[PDB]
DNA sequence: ATCTGCTTTGGGTGGGTGGGTGGGTTGAGGCAATT
DNA sequence: AGCAGAT
């Protein structure tokens, strides 16, 4: 059981947000974790409860939902367009054609040009971002050395030079992204609490 | 980090020259004005291919099976 | 100068008078003798300049 | 019926412009240079989206410098009150949230809840800070991805959300000094820096002058206020007509032509040239947006 | 538990005496000793000036708001407590004061029912009346805050706990200040000695200086009238009604010679100074002081010697302030 | 009219898919905002 | 043990 509650971003401002219960019966457990946007497919159903009409005094039931597919919304503002319950998974067809993409001769060239095309220079930050979205290998040698796997990318530049548009764009297509903001963040924030 | 990228705005006339054309295609392209839902999928497909080789699904698709 | 606690207002005016009313009790009498209020004004200058002096 | 051919006899008028511009705010006195920069901010700009999800602002932020006693807060009372959507509030904001969000928990178990400040209330609307060169060094910090991202990013203990903040901001400041130094330039007389100063659509510089003629111009206005009451202010268009045409430029979203293309590259061209630092790639947009704003006020 | 024709007669009879301007000053404060200038803008501030409901305009207030700022002998809580028991409506505060309500509408709950409800402050509770803070130097910023948007827009709104509302403070505000120091020095100026923000003190519509310059025949008379405490007085009931009605009944009106008299009048104030001595602020505070002196008066209308005693009160405020 | 059967106080020898607007209320420790 | 129900 899982207590849905309404997402900042749609509630009214200023206002409290309301929240239901879903059920995920089995194959549906732990695909989704706190703290997470989702959307929610299942039946409203309702049924007889004896304490909430003893504290309303009116015999108002209990509502649920049953969960029959979840969809992760989370930092998937910018892909609302998209069908399937997975906006970032393959088909047998679309994965053989991953791999004619990929042998032309230029396509190391022509993903680091597909970043965030509506930019319009800027060569060497779309280069990083490319190189830090596609990420190295982890590495545990003999399983006392771990060696880290994954780009770091700063963007140190003036006012008007196009850094925040490409943060955004980065957390449109990357499979898992969240962004914060220098002050709205906090030491627990971040890591864990 | 691995890779620092420090970017400077510099006053240099033809740099000036492209960069504003560019947005200002780039503003008219977006402009929301400019069977149906075929028709809208290829007019949008029309207007992403001016500017991106690879269409922007395919390459997140692409980006996450390269990942895993 | 900088070394006087504060200046005199109409409040040290009110402790005077309380001071010779409360000593006149003492005394048991109702009129307030010249020697209460004398005596009152002693006490407030020895409350402080006594020992600041020293 | 009758409205629309109310609608329709003030666009064929050929002053409308100029008259939109002299119905604003009528309380006030000879300030047409401000006024027109409301206007204009009602009606906004087109807002797009790109073809990868990239979003460009379509708000118009002014902001207006004056001496003391100038009507500076008279041109915000009557935003807030004419404007469907708005918040009037202040630079040193009482509030916990003050002009962005703040988490608050309640007693004990209680999880973490997002109180919401100025920017949010003022969703789709104009929010009006009286004094802007006295923010808190947190909203200072964090109105910068509000203008320009129309987002509040926050991410505290057990809660992280992103919150929608489209709002145009219409702001009113006072000179670092008491008074306007006509002899500094604007980045010396404003506290303000230059990444904000450059996420301003507009600047207004009202000054206080000693003449004579204008000093009883303007004390016998405030007067007759007063004294006539109503019958002192006659506006060419009344404030009903004014909001239902406003109402109605809005429904246009005007497209750049290929004359007008090449002319705004060009302009852009000149003005960075004199630059060389105000202008950025910024500025382009603002003339775009102004551009559009002017149209529809067309 | 432990108006009538004749009071309306009464009422006219007291308004027609050719002496009724320091009569009502005197029966303000009797107790208090030569301070006729702050009793006389009290007394106008009591009154308060016309309320004015505006079409195509904006809304303009009435109240006026006073600052009885100086050295802490003098009198100056004894003047706030007489104003309180005048008034018809209005509280008692001291800023940073636990002991007041508070002077901002704060949600909390309630401890008899063990519910959320919605309490309004001193501000919101003194609409239409005269809110009395006696220290007003030590505040919290927030609750500086408040205040200014209470006297700029006359309204308290709060946006917490799920809830979204505005409430009416369409109240005056009599405050008292206190020097940084033991007292107040002369040679710097009145915003240094009284450590308020400049946007703050230009708000009151009068600032009034009462200092305790040590002078020989000052004290003697000082002393002579408080041993004495151990021109006929009004009672304190009679002087509340007399004020109701005034402000419940009569709203003046400025005319041709009272618009002419005010515009002179600015223009002077301006042309006396480059150093501004005057603001478009002053024509506001002496249009208000004259409504507020017709409304004592019970007059309807608002002639040149409303808007003469309301020039001279204000340019003896901006005098010695 | 007689026989059969459940549940208290309040408290962990009922609990957390009943909650805290059904009462059991000090003590410690972590976090944001205030400084 | 007092009260709530079925034969
Ligand atoms: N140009 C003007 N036209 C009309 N009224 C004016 C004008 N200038 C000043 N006033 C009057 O001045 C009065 C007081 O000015 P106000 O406090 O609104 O100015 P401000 O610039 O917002 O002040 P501050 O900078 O101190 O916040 C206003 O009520 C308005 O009536
Ligand atoms: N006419 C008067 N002029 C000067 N002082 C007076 C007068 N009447 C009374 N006082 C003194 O003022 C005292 C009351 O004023 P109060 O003590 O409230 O002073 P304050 O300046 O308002 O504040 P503070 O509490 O900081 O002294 C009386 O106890 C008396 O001592
Ligand atoms: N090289 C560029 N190409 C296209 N647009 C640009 C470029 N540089 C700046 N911009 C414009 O600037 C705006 C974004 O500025 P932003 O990156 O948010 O400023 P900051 O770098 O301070 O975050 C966008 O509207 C974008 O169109
Ligand atoms: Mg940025
Ligand atoms: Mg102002
Ligand atoms: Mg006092």
């Amino acid at each position: 059981r899982v207590t849905l509650q309404e997402a900042p971003g749609t509630v009214p401002p200023g206002r409290l947000p309301r929240h239901r219960e879903v059920i995920l019966l089995a194959d549906l457990v732990d695909v989704s974790k706190p703290g997470e946007e989702v959307e929610v497919t299942g039946i409203y159903k309702n049924n007889y409860d004896g304490n909430l009409n003893a504290k309303n005094g009116f015999p108002v039931f209990a509502t649920i939902i049953e969960a029959n597919s979840i969809k992760r919304r989370e930092g998937n503002t910018a892909n609302e367009g998209e069908e399937g319950l997975d906006v970032f998974s393959w088909t047998e067809e679309e994965e053989r054609e991953f791999r004619k993409i990929s042998r032309d001769r230029g396509i190391i060239d022509k993903i680091i040009s597909s970043m965030a095309p509506s930019i319009y220079g800027h060569r060497d930050i779309k280069t990083a971002v490319a190189c830090s979205l596609f990420g190295g290998v982890p590495k545990n040698v003999n399983g006392k050395h771990s060696i880290r796997g994954d780009i770091n990318v700063l963007l140190l530049g003036d006012p008007g030079t196009a850094k925040s548009q490409i943060l955004k764009y980065v957390e449109k297509t990357a499979h898992r992204a969240v962004f914060a903001t220098g002050q709205g963040a906090s030491a627990v924030g971040l890591t864990a609490s | 980090f691995d890779i620092l990228c420090v970017v400077r705005d510099l006053v240099d006339e033809e740099a000036d020259e492209r960069l504003a054309t560019f947005v200002v295609d780039s503003h008219v392209r977006s402009h929301p004005e400019n069977n149906a839902r075929q028709r809208r999928l290829q007019r949008q497909r029309k207007k992403e291919e001016e500017i991106s080789p690879i269409p922007q699904e395919l390459l997140m698709k692409y980006i996450h099976y390269a990942r895993t | 100068s900088k070394f006087s606690f504060g200046q005199a207002t109409p409040r040290t005016l009110l402790g005077i008078i309380r001071l010779s009313q409360a000593l006149a009790k003492l005394r048991l009498a109702d009129m307030v003798d010249i020697d209460d209020v004398e005596e009152a004004l002693r006490l407030v200058r020895v409350s402080k300049e006594s020992l600041y002096q020293e | 019926s009758d409205e629309i051919n109310e609608l329709k006899e003030m666009v064929k008028d050929e002053h409308i412009y100029d008259k939109l511009v002299r119905s604003i705010a009528p309380a006030v006195f000879g300030h047409e240079a401000v006024k027109k920069g409301i206007l204009l901010q009602m009606l906004g700009g087109v807002h797009k989206s790109t073809v990868e999800g990239i979003k460009l602002r379509g708000d118009i932020n002014i902001c207006v410098v004056g001496d003391p006693s100038t009507s500076k807060s008279q041109f915000l009372k009557y935003v807030v009150g004419f404007a469907p959507r708005s918040v009037y509030t202040s630079g040193k904001a009482s509030s916990a949230a003050g002009l962005t969000a703040a988490v608050v928990r309640d007693e004990e178990g209680g999880d973490y809840t997002i109180e919401a400040g100025a920017l949010m209330l003022a969703d789709n609307g104009i929010c009006c800070i009286d004094e802007f060169d006295k923010m808190d060094i947190s909203d200072q910090v964090a109105i910068h991805e509000a203008m320009e991202q129309q987002t509040i990013s926050i991410a505290k203990a057990g809660i992280h959300a992103t919150l929608n903040a489209r709002t145009s901001i219409l702001a009113a400041a006072n000179p670092v000094g008491g008074r306007y130094n006509r002899k500094l330039s604007l980045r010396g007389n404003l506290n303000m820096t230059a990444p904000i100063m450059s996420r301003f659509d507009l600047f207004f510089v009202i000054l206080d002058d000693c003449n004579e003629k204008i000093d009883t111009e303007l004390a016998s206005h405030i007067v007759d206020l007063h004294m006539k009451r109503d019958e002192a202010i006659e506006p060419p268009f009344s404030a009903e007509q004014l909001r239902r045409y406003i109402k109605y430029a809005r429904t246009f979203k005007p497209i750049l032509t290929k004359e007008a293309r090449s002319y705004l590259v060009e302009k852009y061209k000149e003005l960075r040239k004199d630059d060389a630092y105000r202008i950025t790639v910024r500025q382009l947009e603002s003339m775009i947006r102004l551009s559009e704003a002017i149209a529809r006020a067309n | 538990k432990v108006i009538t024709d004749q009071d309306l007669a009464k009422i006219r009879e007291v308004a027609a005496r050719e002496d009724l301007y320091s009569l009502l000053a005197r029966s303000i404060a009797p107790s208090i000793y030569e301070l006729e200038d702050v009793k006389k803008g009290i007394l106008l501030q009591l009154f308060g000036g016309t309320n004015k409901t505006f079409t195509k305009g904006g809304r303009y207030r009435g109240d006026i708001n006073i600052l009885l700022c100086g050295d802490p002998s003098t009198s100056k809580s004894q003047i706030l407590q007489y104003v309180h028991k005048i008034t018809p409506r209005g509280v008692y505060t001291s800023g940073k004061g636990s002991s007041a309500v508070g002077l901002t509408a704060y949600i909390t709950r309630d401890v008899d029912t063990k519910q959320l409800v919605l309490e309004s402050g001193a501000l919101v509770l003194s609409d239409g009346g005269v809110c009395c803070i006696d220290e007003f130097d030590k505040m919290s910023d927030s609750t500086r805050s408040v205040l200014h948007e209470v006297m700029e827009q006359q309204t308290i709104s709060i946006a917490k706990a799920g809830i979204i509302t505005t409430l009416n403070a369409r109240s005056s505000i009599l405050a008292s200040a206190n020097p940084i120091g033991s007292r107040y020095n002369p040679n710097l100026p009145v915003t240094e000695n009284i450590d308020l923000p400049p946007p703050l003190l230009s708000r009151f519509d009068l600032v009034y200086l009462v200092l305790d310059k040590v002078d020989e025949k000052n004290d003697r008379e000082l002393a002579k009238h408080l041993t004495n405490l151990y021109d006929d007085v009004l009672p304190v009931e009679f002087l509340t009604m007399y004020i109701s009605y005034a402000k419940e009944h009569i709203h003046p009106i400025i005319t041709e010679a009272a618009k002419t008299e005010l515009v002179r009048a600015y223009v002077g104030m301006r042309k006396m100074g480059k150093r501004i001595t005057a603001t478009t602020r002053q024509l506001e505070s002496m249009i208000r002081l004259a409504e507020a002196h017709a409304k004592m008066k019970l007059k309807n209308v608002v002639e040149l010697e409303d808007v003469q005693e309301a020039v001279r009160l204000i340019r003896s405020a901006i005098k010695d302030y």
